[PDB]
């Protein structure tokens, strides 16, 4: 990496794509695997349109992501 | 519906 350039993929360098749910009182970011693209997605994506089933409910809390615990 | 990327990291 460390340099000026468009499209940054390498060993380890590895990205990672979130959706917000489209209700105010959810506003939860559910994570997305990495064949799918955020520019092909809906405009009125929830939580029950995720493709992980320990977080596929707008009843369901929002994931500790903040490190590794 | 809002669309983020994030490395992965800690
Ligand atoms: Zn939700």
């Amino acid at each position: 990496g460390s340099s000026g350039s468009s499209g940054e993929i390498s060993g380890f360098g590895q990205c990672l794509v979130w959706v917000q749910c489209s209700f105010p009182n959810c506003g939860k970011w559910r994570r997305l695997c990495g064949n799918i693209d955020p520019s092909v997605l809906p405009d009125n994506w929830s939580c029950d349109q995720n493709t992980d089933v320990q977080y596929n409910r707008c009843d369901i809390p929002e994931e500790t992501w903040t490190g590794l615990e | 519906a809002r669309t983020k990327q994030t490395a992965r990291k800690s």
